[PDB]
RNA sequence: CGCCGCAGGUGCAGAUCUUGGUGGUAGUAGCAAAUAUUCAAACGAGAACUUUGAAGGCCGAAGUGGAGAAGGGUUCCAUGU
């Protein structure tokens, strides 16, 4: 009953300059993701940035942890989300044309800054992107500014989730099946109060019929897909984990307690990546897996040639109108879509705004 | 499902049924003939008294061996036992009785047990090894529970 | 990018050992990846291979 | 730890390695499980390391 | 109030007159239980393990002839238990049996 | 909760019999989660398991 | 016993194998007709062959 | 299925009949060979029986101890139900 909220002002400020940096880290990727380049450099580099620059953030209070709440995740037309080649691993190679989606979060206090977005990359001056790949990031942005718009104490939790149906059948695309939001307070990322979206039979008796609360961070995320709906496995090795700090077990390995023992010091109960350490991190991770004490963030693979998009942020709520303090680089002037949107509280959402 | 004997306003009446319920059938069948009739309140009561053996359920039909007590001359009877598991499905079966005449929305005390019933299982084997190399059922004899209850003050 | 015995009889004894050497080392790594979980696209790949390898041999025989 | 065939000895599994994976071997040993797979115990060379020729073969 | 407490002298002698030699110290504790149950009024008795000690200190069949002991009711603390009160019942070393009296005890 | 492991683990290591092993009363949660014998180990030395002594048998009254 | 013969290990080692539960997704194939593995068998209850 | 013919492995109360099922007996006989259990706590919906600690006892080194051969064949060991 004593745990901090956005009941300090204090906190609303190291906020937005926490959201502030965030941002900021993304928009020096967007600007260096051009052609020839890999998806291992700009994960590193970008991470390697939030480090050093919330290690010159916050100097004044070091008793606590600055740095990631999630990992840089690169992933361009086939993956959904969790993912972060490592060094050993075969690297990609950035062209013309493709889109890629970046994930990043910093956190201060364990309070998150969370935000990604979808961008095409070497994009001519005062041009036009089109085809089924430029639908799928501008239903994605209108679902963004749909949940940024809506997002309020007094709405179910269903509604969120049936107006991203809705606005996916106007698009004529379906959201991604098992993508879960959540409601990030202090140490956590993985809050039981959750939001789904693309739901089936078994995933909507398992999900808990909530309503939502005044003074509170959220996770928006939104997972649109022009596909069908399929995401799986092939073969590709997860990187990032996050520790359970509700489970503990004997482990019988000295190298993968010292495995554990280095989650503690660096990511003590925030998903991290297999990059930061390696040799040995891989052998201390399998039997950590095996036991629940690291939950696994899987890397989901769509058919060959399919797109996907995302976009999450995390969204204050407050009874006098909701803000943001992360938002990524889009721009509805050379983005638009083959199908528009037909439905009137669609259309109404988009014009109003807090 | 069918039971025996539908109530005869069935808005005013809740059902409650077991099955295979491994309890011996005899015991069963006198504890069920003591609270026929009795309020639901007076029956919770006196199967909490049956399981503390300060009230006794009277062995009338299945009575061969049954010892004398007491407590069974509240009956019109001699002879009287406490059956503590028999006392206890019933117990279990009443709460699911009074629960579905909440779900009806029927209030709970004003029910009265105007029918139960307690009908043989299929009988479940064991074995037992007896003298000279010989072997010999050992069965179960479970039973199934069925009662109404119906609203009357 | 399967294997069809009728190009396959064209070829050299050089070559056929090469293929039945490179399809051999595929099964064992698909083989690895079986013992470690591994996806549904590589256990079921396991039959393809074994498929290609008898399809080979057939053709050297 | 390997499992193999359950005809191949010591100087197979031995040889067998040595060939598929590159690596020197100092000894094997070798059970057969109760369930009839033949498991060896094939120990590198003090030089090799079975931590990161786990990493290549992909076992880790 | 219902938070006293006081000491007891149980003839245990009395109690366990003519009871077979392998069930006597456990009956002792049985009739220290309802010896409890009826001075103080409570289904729920805790006996103290070092009064435990006491009946069994010379065997299972020379139990003491007379302990003394004290009743004490306290509150259970756990509304979650039907019985809002319950005895727990010590063991009180004395070194004579001579002229003692039931007392009350204060905190 | 089922301490059984524990105390074979830690007669074991002990090299006693499970008569001489005394697992604490009160820190039961913490033995139960030691689930291997270098944890037995640390147990022991931090003093959550303790080897009674040999019962006495005196030779006093023989002397 | 503990010693034994190569031939006996591995007819042991057949018997396990083959003593183990049916697959769940066997009951939903067509025309299964299949309930549960009847030639299950326990070391205390059956003994083997040999 | 009726009628005209045809053909039988054609009619059951029995056979200490064959096979299957079900009663009374009957909530009965019984769950009585080798001295013995008790208190507190934990987990748990639920504790005479599980686990821990404290007692009181027994086996008493020809053991109710520690290991093997034959035989068994996974009963070994963790986790869960
Ligand atoms: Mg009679
Ligand atoms: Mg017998
Ligand atoms: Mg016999
Ligand atoms: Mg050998
Ligand atoms: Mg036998
Ligand atoms: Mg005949
Ligand atoms: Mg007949
Ligand atoms: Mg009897
Ligand atoms: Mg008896
Ligand atoms: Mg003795
Ligand atoms: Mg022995
Ligand atoms: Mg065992």
């Amino acid at each position: 009953q004593q745990e901090q909220t956005i009941a300090e002002d204090l906190v609303v400020t190291k906020y937005k300059m926490g959201g502030d940096i965030a941002n900021r880290v993304l928009r020096s990727l967007v600007e260096a993701s051009s052609s020839g380049v890999s998806v291992l450099s700009l994960c590193e580099k970008g991470d390697a940035m939030i480090m050093e620059e919330t290690g010159k953030i916050f100097k004044k209070e070091k008793e606590m942890k600055k740095g990631i709440a999630f990992p840089t995740s690169i992933s361009v037309n086939n993956c959904v989300c969790h993912f972060s080649p490592l060094k050993s691993d075969q690297d990609y190679i950035l062209k013309e044309g493709d889109l890629v989606k970046i994930d990043l979060g910093v956190h201060v206090d364990g309070f998150i800054a969370n935000v990604a977005h979808t961008f095409v990359v070497d994009v001519a001056q005062g041009t036009q992107v089109t085809g089924r790949k430029a639908d799928v990031i501008k239903a994605a942005h209108l679902c963004a500014e749909a949940a940024l718009r809506l997002v309020k104490p007094g709405n179910q939790n269903t509604q969120v989730t049936e107006a991203w149906n809705k606005v996916a059948h106007s698009f004529n695309c379906t959201p991604i099946e098992g993508m879960l939001s959540h409601q990030l307070k202090q140490h956590v990322i993985d809050g039981e109060k959750t939001i789904i979206q693309n739901p089936t039979d078994q995933q909507k008796k398992d999900h808990e019929k909530a309503e939502f609360e005044v003074h509170e961070v959220y996770a928006v995320d939104v997972l649109v897909s022009s596909g069908e709906g399929k995401a799986k496995d092939a073969g590709q090795r997860t990187t990032i984990y996050k520790r359970d700090p509700s489970k503990q077990y004997g482990l019988k390995m000295k190298t993968s307690r010292a495995f554990f023992s280095e989650v503690e010091r660096r990511f003590d109960a925030m998903p991290f990546t297999l990059r930061a350490f390696e040799k040995k991190a891989r052998m201390g991770v399998v039997e950590c897996a095996k036991h629940e004490l690291l939950q696994p963030f899987n890397v989901l693979y769509e058919k060959e040639g399919e797109f996907v998009a995302q976009f999450k942020f995390t969204v204050l709520l407050m009874p006098n109108g909701p803000m943001r303090i992360t938002s990524g680089p889009f721009e509805p002037d050379l983005y638009k879509s083959e199908m528009e949107v037909q439905d009137a509280e669609l259309k109404a959402l988009l014009q109003s705004s807090a | 499902v069918r039971y025996s004997l539908d109530p005869e306003n069935p808005t005013k009446s809740c059902k409650s049924r077991g099955s295979n319920l491994r309890v011996h059938f005899k015991n069963t069948r006198e504890t069920a003939q003591a609270i026929k009739g009795m309020h639901i309140r007076k029956a919770t009561k006196y199967l909490k008294d049956v399981t503390l053996q300060k009230q006794c359920v009277p062995f009338r039909r299945y009575n061969g061996g049954v010892g004398r007590c007491a407590q069974a001359k509240q009956w019109g009877w001699t002879q009287g036992r406490w059956p503590k598991k028999s006392a206890e499905f019933l117990l279990h079966m009443l709460k699911n009785a009074e629960s579905n005449a909440e779900l009806k929305g029927l209030d709970v005390d004003s029910l009265v047990i105007e029918h139960i019933q307690v009908n043989k299982a299929p009988k479940m084997r064991r074995r037992t090894y007896r003298a000279h190399g010989r072997i010999n059922p050992y069965m179960s004899s479970p039973c199934h529970i069925e009662m109404i209850l119906t609203e009357k003050e | 990018a399967k294997i069809k015995a009728r190009d396959l009889r064209g070829k050299k004894k050089e070559e056929l050992l090469k293929q039945l050497d490179d399809l051999k080392v595929e099964l064992s790594q698909l083989r690895v990846a079986k013992v470690t979980g591994g996806a549904a696209s590589k256990l079921s790949k396991i039959r393809v291979v074994r498929k290609s390898i008898a399809r080979v041999l057939t053709v050297i025989n | 730890v390997f499992i193999v065939d359950v005809k191949a000895n010591k100087h197979q599994i031995k040889q067998a390695v040595k060939k598929l994976y590159d690596i020197d071997v100092a000894k094997v040993n070798t059970l057969i499980r109760p369930d009839g797979e033949k498991k060896a115990y094939v120990r590198l060379a003090p030089d090799y390391d079975a931590l990161d020729v786990a990493n290549k073969i992909g076992i880790i | 109030n219902e938070v006293v407490t006081r000491e007891y002298t149980i003839n245990i002698h009395k109690r366990i007159h003519g009871v077979g030699f392998k069930k006597r110290a456990p009956r002792a504790l049985k009739e220290i239980r309802k010896f409890a149950m009826k001075e103080m009024g409570t289904p729920d008795v805790r006996i103290d393990t070092r009064l435990n000690k006491a009946v069994w200190a010379k065997g299972i069949r020379n139990v003491p002839y007379r302990i003394r002991v004290r009743l004490s009711r306290k509150r259970n603390e756990d509304e979650d238990s039907p019985n809002k009160l319950y005895t727990l019942v010590t063991y009180v070393p004395v070194t004579t049996f001579k002229n003692l009296q039931t007392v009350n005890v204060d905190e | 909760s089922m301490l059984r492991l524990q105390k074979r683990l830690a007669s074991s290591v002990l090299r006693c019999g499970k008569k001489k092993v005394w697992l604490d009363p009160n820190e039961t949660n913490e033995i139960a989660n030691a689930n291997s014998r270098q944890q037995i180990r640390k147990l022991i030395k931090d003093g959550l398991i303790i080897r009674k002594p040999v019962t006495v048998h005196s030779r006093a009254r023989c002397r | 016993s503990s010693h034994k013969t190569f031939r006996i290990k591995r007819f042991l080692a057949k018997k396990q194998k083959q003593n183990r539960p049916i697959p769940q997704w066997i009951r939903m194939k067509t025309g299964n007709k299949i309930r549960y593995n009847s030639k299950r068998r326990h070391w205390r209850r059956t003994k083997l062959g040999l």
